[PDB]
Formats: C-alpha cells, sequence, structure tokens
C-alpha cells in the first residue's frame, strides 16, 4: 500500500504519490486500484471483511487508507441508508 | 517561438538561452508582458508566478530576466504586482509564492524591483477549514513567512 519507486521506470506500478507540498500541508494520493472494485470481480476489502478469519484483521483495517476509504463511502451511504 | 505556449514551457524548463530576442520582440509587436494573452485567462498566473512554481533548485535564471523585460515595457509595479484573476487561488501574488518555497534570495529581490507587501490572498483556499479552504495564514505575506517557520523574511520583511 505504502508503495513510491525512485527508479522511474517502474514509476506507473507506485502506488503512493505526492500531489502537491505547500508547506506544512502534504497532499498523498493513494490509488483505489483493487481497493474498491466497482465492475470487477472481488475486492480487497471484501476479503478483509469476508473471507479473512485472522485475527490481525482489526489491525489490518487500521492501515492508512482503509480509515479513509471506509469513511468515504460511510458519509455518503451511511446517512441514506438509515432513513430509509 | 512568438507564442505563449512555448514561453510557458521554457520558464519552467528554465533555459534563457531560449528566451533570447524576445525583450526586441516586444518591441516589434508592441505588446505587454501582462496584456491579455501572456498570463492565464482562468487564473491570472503569469510567467513570473510560473517561473517561481518550476524551480532549478530553487534558482531560476529567468526571474531576474523577465522582471528585466517587464522593465523596459515599464510594468515593473504591474508584472510583479499582479495578483490571481480567479476564486479558489484569488489574490496569490508571486511574493506569496517566494515565501512559500523559502526562496530568500528572490524575496528579496521582488521588494527592491518594487512589490506590494500588503497583497491579501484572500481566496477560496486560503480560508480555515470550516469555510472549505485548505490552510490560513491571514493573508499577509509577513504573516505567510511566520506561518512557513521562517524568521528570515520575517527579519527582512
Amino acid at each position: 500500500i505504502r508503495l513510491e519507486i525512485k527508479d522511474e521506470e517502474a514509476r506507473h506500478l507506485s502506488r503512493k504519490f505526492r500531489d502537491w507540498a505547500y508547506g506544512p500541508v502534504y497532499s498523498s494520493l493513494y490509488d483505489l486500484s483493487m481497493l474498491d472494485t466497482c465492475g470487477e470481480e472481488v475486492s480487497v476489502l471484501e476479503i478483509l471483511v469476508y473471507n479473512s478469519k485472522v485475527e490481525n484483521r482489526h489491525e489490518m483495517l487500521a492501515v492508512e487508507p482503509i480509515n479513509e476509504l471506509l469513511r468515504d463511502k460511510w458519509q455518503k451511504f451511511g446517512a441514506v441508508s438509515f432513513y430509509i | 517561438m512568438f507564442n505563449r505556449h512555448m514561453l510557458f514551457d521554457i520558464v519552467s524548463r528554465g533555459s534563457t538561452a531560449e528566451l533570447e530576442g524576445f525583450l526586441p520582440f516586444l518591441l516589434a509587436q508592441k505588446k505587454r508582458l501582462t496584456d491579455e494573452e501572456f498570463r492565464e485567462a482562468s487564473t491570472g498566473k503569469t510567467c513570473l508566478t510560473k517561473a517561481l512554481m518550476n524551480l532549478n533548485g530553487g534558482k531560476n535564471d529567468t526571474i531576474p530576466m523577465l522582471i528585466d523585460i517587464a522593465e523596459k515595457t515599464g510594468n515593473l509595479r504591474e508584472f510583479i504586482n499582479s495578483p490571481f484573476r480567479d476564486v479558489y487561488y484569488r489574490g496569490q501574488t508571486a511574493l506569496h509564492i517566494a515565501i512559500e518555497r523559502r526562496c530568500k534570495h528572490y524575496v528579496e529581490l521582488l521588494v527592491e524591483k518594487g512589490a506590494d507587501v500588503h497583497a491579501q490572498a484572500r481566496g477560496r483556499f486560503f480560508q480555515p477549514k470550516d469555510e472549505g479552504g485548505y490552510f490560513y495564514f491571514g493573508e499577509l505575506p509577513l504573516s505567510l513567512a511566520a506561518c512557513t517557520n521562517q524568521p528570515d523574511i520575517v527579519h527582512y520583511l
């Protein structure tokens, strides 16, 4: 997930990026390549929840993008699905 | 070349030898550096503002040269003091950018040629987080230099 390669030829497969660095504020950029598979077979996040029976899944959800990725779709779908 | 797209590139390239003969070229076609077209129609980003964005180790030799070309046209208080014309990055000048990237050598160059100290970067980006912006500093370059953990500009201002 934290994959940023300096080699500049294996760059198109790098995962972490740096958008803009205006002083104190850094703008990182994570790819949702397999995290939220919209029209694909099966996702990373689905196996984190539906398939993995390992104890470490509590820690494994506490990685950087997924703590904010889950807050994305919660803010868009939580208030709607509750009201229904 | 003779267009704007060549000029906005080479400044980011930082090759002053590829910018030769343009000061007599404005003598021919009577054009100012910030007349209509050598400035972004969406934002207002000029050549000097573009010069401070892309840096070569924090050094671009076009920066005194763009002031030099502006001196012959007579826009030293205009080519430096032209803020952004957009809404989101509204009011940001080249003085705000040079303080931002800690070009202490270039901060001294702007004011000596004439720079508005009290230019307010009052854009929607420069608002606090409750208002929709990402970074707040009170819209002032003196306050900006204090917010960038740099007292050296603070001594200079």
